RNA sequence: AGGGUGAAAAGAACCCCCAUCGGGGAGUGAAAUAGAACAUGAAACCGUAAGCUCUCAAGCAGUGGGAGGGGGAACC
RNA sequence: GGCCAGUGAGACGAUGGGGGAUAAGCUUCAUCGUCGAGAGGGAAACAGCCCGGAUCACCAGCUAAGGCCCCUAAAUGACC
RNA sequence: GACAACUCUCUCUAAGGAACUCGGCAAAAUAGCCCCGUAACUUCGGGAGAAGGGGUGCCCCCUCACAAAGGGGGUCGAAGU
RNA sequence: UCGGAGAGAGGCUCGGUGAAAUAGACAUGUCUGUGAAGAUGCGGACUACCUGCACCUGGACAGAAAGACCCUAUGAAGCU
RNA sequence: UUCACAUCGACGGGAAGGUUUGGCACCUCGAUGUCGGCUCUUCGCCACCUGGGGCUGUAGUAUGUUCCAAGGGUUGGGCUGUUCGCCCAUUAAAGCGGUACGUGAGCUGGGUUCAGAACGUCGUGAGACAGUUCGGUCCAUAUCCGGUGUGGGCGUUAGAGCAUUGAGAGGACCUUUCCCUAGUACGAGAGGACCGGGAAGGACGCACCUCUGGUGUACCAGUUAUCGUGCCCACGGUAAACGCUGGGUAGCCAAGUGCGGAGCGGAUAACUGCUGAAAGCAUCUAAGUAGUAAGCCCACCCCAAGAUGAGUGCUCUCCUA
RNA sequence: AAGGUCACGGCGAGACGAGCCGUUUAUCAUUACGAUAGGUGUCAAGUGGAAGUGCAGUGAUGUAUGCAGCUGAGGCAUCCUAACAGACCCACAGACUUGAAC
C-alpha cells in the first residue's frame, strides 16, 4: 500500500507529460469551437 | 426442488405423517431431487401404532412437489404440498391406500403407484 | 449492465428526481426559456411535451392530470386555456434545444431551452 | 476451414412453433435485410486457400468508403454492409459474380451450426465471469464476492498468468453447434431455427452446416 | 523563527493593459535583468532552447574498443 | 629489554581421532593449507579445492592450473 | 456527468427453512386494546403479559354509564392497531 | 443451498482546491542453478514493441513501531 | 490340501523420498504474524475411480495383485477449535501429498502466547501448571515486478479500407445407470458376460428470453396518518431509497430454456503379435512390419502478423511544385 | 487527396479511450437500400375498471356510460424538435543493390 522508492525524473517527467498532453488534446476541439462561433449559421449559444 | 432437509408429507397411508428428506438416490446431482426421484427419509412422527416409527431411516419417493413441472405439451402442474410415498426398491409401495393427485409420467417407471391413485390426472 | 433501461436519471435519488422535473418543468411554461445542464434539457423535453400535448385536449380530466403534476395553479389554466392555439397542428415535437457555452465552476455543460 | 458455404442471416426475437403433434418447441426467427451474394471467390494458385467471400445488407453508396465500393463494383454486384468469406474445402465451383444464392439446402441439411457475436456485459467481476463462489455473507467475514486468493507463497513469487481475474466478459463471436432447423417460410423468406441463437435481435448471424 | 536596496529615497512624475494585483515603456541612480517576498548567490528541485541520440528490447546502468553524426577547424 | 597496540566464538579443506548413528555446511581437540586480512586465471554462477601472489605503465612475448566444434582464445590434429 | 466490477447503508427474492456456522451470531418473524385461558414448580409474594386462542376498518341502529364501550345488521380490500 | 435484480453514497470520467505514510540510487522479466544454504540485480535458457487507464493482491523476506515470545545484562521496578 | 513366489511373507540385508517426530543451529529478533476453516489456485505420484494389460488357487459375476496411465474426477452431513479421528446416507470413487504444515498488504478469530476471574494441584508466600474453565477493538487511498481487461504512439518504408492464412497461446474433449444383444455364453445350480449398439441422466461449459418465475425505485392499483391545492370530490408531498402492501412490459437473471463434448485421423507406453537370425531349434527384434489407452499431436471452439520472421490480395489515393 | 479524427444525434457498445450505426430536402417510383434520439399517432403489453354526470341506497357503498382510464425505455408510421456550424490531422510517387523479359 506504501510506495517502496520514490521514481526517476525520467518516469515522472513522463506521465506529467501525458497528463499535459491530454490537455493538449482538448483545445484543437475549443478551437474548432471557436473557428465555428465567429459568426455563422448554427443553432447554439443563442 | 427438495433439498435435503426438507419435511414432505406422505401420500399414502404407510405410516408416516412427514418425514426429513435426506440426500436423495440415483441422480448424482442431489442439490436438487424433482419428481420422480428417490429420497432417503428418515420418518418425523407417525400414528403411533404403524411398523414406521420414530426415525427409521427409510425409502420414498417424491409425488408432489410445490416447484414448477413442466410437460410435452406445454402444461405445467404444481402443488401446494411437497409431498412423499414410501417406497421399497424392488416395486410396490407399502402404503395400499394413495391421496392426491399424482403425475402420469412416473407411471413409466411406477406403475403400482400410480394404479392406486385417485387422480391420475 | 444499462442495456434496455431508458429512464434518463439526473444526479438525484428517485424523490427528487421527481421534484427536479416538475418544479423545472413548471418554470419552463412560465418563462419560455431556461438554462439547465443538458441532461436536464432532455429529461425536461420528454414532460414538457407531455403537458403541452396535455392542454392540446382540453377535457376536465386531463385538466386534473395537468393541474396534478405541474406545481404553480395558475401557469396551468393560463396554458391550457392558452395552447391549442399556439399548438395547433404542431403535432409533437415542442421545445428546441439551442445549447451554449458552459458553466464557470465546473465546466458543466449547459444548455438552454425554448418553446418552439 | 467449413463443411459447406453458409449464409448469414440477422436474428429477429423468438417465439414457439407447436409441433402438430401437440409439442411445444421454442424457436427463434431469421431474417435477411437483403440477400446474400457471392463477391469473390480465391483459388489455391491465384491465393492460398479457397473461399467464398458473401455479403450482406445493401447499403446506401454514401455510407461505404471508396475502396469498398470499388471492391464491390469489381465484381459487378450491388452495395452490401457486411461482408465476410468461407473457406470452404479447396472444391469451389462459384462465379465471384452475384451467384445469389438460397435456402434451397438447409432444409437437407437439418442440422446448422451459427457464428454470432454476443451480447456485451461490461466489466464484470470474478463472481460472474468465471463462476466463482464467494465467503461468507455473515459470520463477521470481510470479503464477500471478492475473488479471493491469488497464489502460494514465496516460491510461485508471483500470480501464474492465464489468473481468472475480473475483466470484460461478452462482446466476442460465438458458434453454436448442430443447432436444428425447422419450418421454414420462402414467401416471407423467413427461417424458424430452433434453440437460442446468440444475440438480441438484431444482429449480423452467420450461419453455416455442421462439422461434425 | 524572522538581519544586510542605495552613498543620498533620488522608492519610481507621465503613458498604455488595467478588478489600482501585476507589468512594458518614460524618469532617477554608476548600476534597478540594485524596484521595494530588492545586497554575492552554491546544491538539491521546476522549466525553457539548441547539438547528437532510444520503441524486438535484458540493465547497481559504468567502463575498455567506437560505428554514425554534430562543434569552434588534433583535442572536447 | 623500553615505549605501545589489536586480539580473545574463527571457517572450511587434508590427516589421526572423541561425542553423534564411523549422520550433518554438527560438535570437540592435535599437525598443516587457503579464506580471515588476497586480488587474478580454472571451476558455468560460486570465501574456505587447483596454479599463483597484485608498485605502475605497455593496442609486446613464454608458460603454470586448465584447455583447442559454436556461443569465447586455441588442432572439428595425429595414430592404438 | 456517466452509470462497469467492487465496499458500505438498504428493499425484495422462486423451492426448501439452520442444511451455513466456533455458536441460528446477524437478518426475518411477533408486537397495540379488548376477550377466553394460563401449567410445572414456590420462600407460597411469585411464576405470569406463562403458554395458547379469538375480535378489532367504515356505515346504520338501541340499549348498558345511558361521557366510553358492548349487542344487531350492512359494505369494502388480498391484507382492517 | 446458489445466487440474482434493484435504490442510495463512494468507485469511474470532466471543472476547482489538493495531502499522506514510504523513499540509497533503481534503465525494477520467467524457469532453474547458485549464493549467509527461499535473488529483477550473479550463470544458462527462454520470454517480452514503448507507454497509459481500470481491476485483483502472490512477491519486492512490502509499511508500522531498534520485537511484546526466548536468552543475556554482576539492567530498572512491583509484590512476597 | 501337495506346491517358496495366486496371495502373506518370519529371520536379516540394500536403497530412494522429504512431507511426521526429531538432531544441528547456518540466514531472519531496527521484527520471517501461528493452528483450523472460507475463496482461489497450480503442481507430484509410487493409481482411490474412470482407459487399456498380464498373472490368478480367474467357470461366469465379484475379485487379488501387479504394468503403462495424472486427461479428468476425487459428495452431504452429526461430534471436536482440532485433514483417514468417526458414525449416518449415498456414491464410479468418495486418494495421498507439495505449494513459508499454499493463501490474514484476501477474509473469520473457534485454539493458543496479554491484562479480569475461578476449579484441582504445587508453593508458608508473592504466584504457578507444553491441566481446565467463561470474557478478550487481528491496521492498509498499490510505487515496482506479477496477473486480468482495454487503449494510445510508434513499427510494418509511399499513405489508407476491408477480407484474411495462420506460428503461438487458450478452453474443451468428463461420468454413472438402465434396455437390445441374452437370460445368451459360462455354470450342478445359484447366479449371470467389457463385443457392440439405444435412451435417460450427473457435473460442467457456451449461450438465450419462447415458456415458468425473481427483481424490476418507468409503471398501474388498495390503503394508513398527516400537510398543501380556499372548500367537498379529485390529486400532490412526506414516512434513513419509494409509507406498507398486491401486479408487472423491457433489461439483467435462474431453480427456465437450447446445445455441447465428435466419423475424429497420426504417432505411441504397458501388452499381444507376424516373418527371423545371431546361436545349423528358439526368441515380438537385432533388419523390417500388424494391432492397441480417457495418455501425446492434429481435429473442435475462441483470440492471434508487435509472428518486429511484423504474412497474404482486390480495391482505393494523389506525380502540379 | 484515399482515409481519418473532432464535432452533432444515440445504441442491444461501453469505467474513460474502444466499438457500431447515424449526420436532413433525411427519396420519388413499379418487389428489398436514406428515419439516429426525442415528440406525436397508432398496436402489442401491464394494471384493471378512470372523471363527471345519472340511477339504487338514510349511509358506508354499489351500479351504467366502459376491457374504459391513466400507463406506451417494445413494434411500425411521422421530418414536429435536434444531427447547424465547423474545425483538424492526412500529401507530391515511396533512398541503396543486383536478377529477368521486351
Amino acid at each position: 500500500a506504501v510506495p517502496k522508492k520514490r521514481t526517476s525524473i525520467y518516469k515522472k517527467r513522463i506521465r506529467k507529460n501525458i497528463w499535459k498532453k491530454k490537455g493538449y488534446w482538448a483545445a484543437l476541439k475549443a478551437f474548432s469551437l471557436a473557428k465555428s462561433l465567429s459568426t455563422g449559421n448554427s443553432k447554439s449559444f443563442f | 426442488m427438495i433439498q435435503p432437509q426438507t419435511h414432505l408429507n406422505v401420500a399414502d397411508n404407510s405410516g408416516a405423517r412427514e418425514l426429513m428428506c435426506i440426500r436423495i438416490i440415483g441422480a448424482s446431482n442431489r442439490r436438487y431431487a424433482r419428481i420422480g426421484d428417490v429420497i432417503v427419509a428418515v420418518i418425523k412422527e407417525a400414528i403411533p401404532n404403524t411398523p414406521l416409527e420414530r426415525s427409521e431411516v427409510i425409502r420414498a419417493v417424491v409425488v408432489r412437489t410445490c416447484k414448477e413441472l413442466k410437460r410435452d405439451n406445454g402444461m405445467i402442474i404444481r402443488y401446494d404440498d411437497n409431498a412423499a410415498v414410501i417406497i421399497d426398491q424392488e416395486g410396490n409401495p407399502k402404503g395400499t391406500r394413495i391421496f392426491g393427485a399424482i403425475a402420469r409420467e412416473l407411471r413409466q417407471k411406477f406403475a403400482k403407484i400410480v394404479s392406486l391413485a385417485p387422480e391420475v390426472l | 449492465m444499462k442495456h434496455g433501461r431508458k429512464i434518463h436519471r439526473l444526479s438525484r435519488p428517485a424523490d427528487q428526481r421527481r421534484a427536479l422535473l416538475r418544479g423545472l418543468t413548471t418554470q419552463l411554461l412560465k418563462h419560455g426559456r431556461i438554462k439547465t445542464t443538458r441532461a436536464k434539457a432532455s429529461a425536461m423535453r420528454k414532460y414538457v411535451d407531455k403537458m403541452i400535448t396535455l392542454a392540446k385536449e382540453g377535457s376536465l380530466h386531463k385538466r386534473r392530470q395537468a393541474l396534478g403534476f405541474i406545481y404553480e395553479k395558475q401557469i396551468v389554466h393560463a396554458l391550457f386555456a392558452e395552447v391549442p392555439e399556439r399548438y395547433g397542428d404542431r403535432n409533437g415535437g415542442y421545445t428546441r434545444i439551442i445549447r451554449t457555452l458552459p458553466r464557470r465552476g465546473d465546466n458543466a455543460p449547459m444548455a438552454y431551452i425554448e418553446l418552439v | 476451414v467449413d463443411a459447406g458455404i453458409g449464409v448469414m442471416g440477422t436474428k429477429l426475437g423468438m417465439m414457439s412453433f407447436f409441433e402438430e403433434d401437440g409439442t411445444v418447441v421454442p424457436v427463434t426467427v431469421i431474417g435477411f435485410k437483403e440477400g446474400n451474394i457471392v463477391t469473390q471467390v480465391k483459388t489455391e494458385s491465384t491465393d492460398g486457400y479457397n473461399a467464398v467471400q458473401v455479403g450482406y445488407e445493401r447499403l446506401r453508396d454514401r455510407k461505404l468508403t471508396m475502396p469498398e465500393r470499388g471492391h464491390l463494383n469489381k465484381a459487378g454486384v450491388i452495395p452490401m454492409r457486411h461482408l465476410q468469406e468461407f473457406r470452404l474445402v479447396s472444391v469451389d465451383d462459384f462465379t465471384p459474380s452475384q451467384k445469389l444464392l438460397f435456402e434451397e439446402l438447409f432444409k437437407e441439411g437439418d442440422m446448422v451450426d451459427i457464428s454470432g457475436t454476443t451480447i456485451g456485459k461490461g466489466f464484470q467481476g470474478g463472481i460472474k465471469r468465471h463462476n466463482f463462489k464467494r465467503g461468507l455473507m455473515t459470520h463477521g467475514s470481510k470479503s464477500h464476492r471478492a475473488l479471493g486468493s491469488i497464489g502460494a507463497g514465496t516460491t510461485p513469487g508471483h500470480v501464474y498468468k492465464g489468473k481468472k481475474m475480473p475483466g470484460r466478459m461478452g462482446g466476442t463471436k460465438t458458434k453454436i453447434r448442430k443447432l436444428k432447423i425447422m419450418k421454414i417460410d420462402t414467401d416471407l423468406r423467413v427461417v424458424m431455427i430452433k434453440g437460442a441463437v446468440p444475440g438480441k435481435p438484431g444482429n449480423l448471424l452467420r450461419l453455416a452446416p455442421a462439422k461434425i
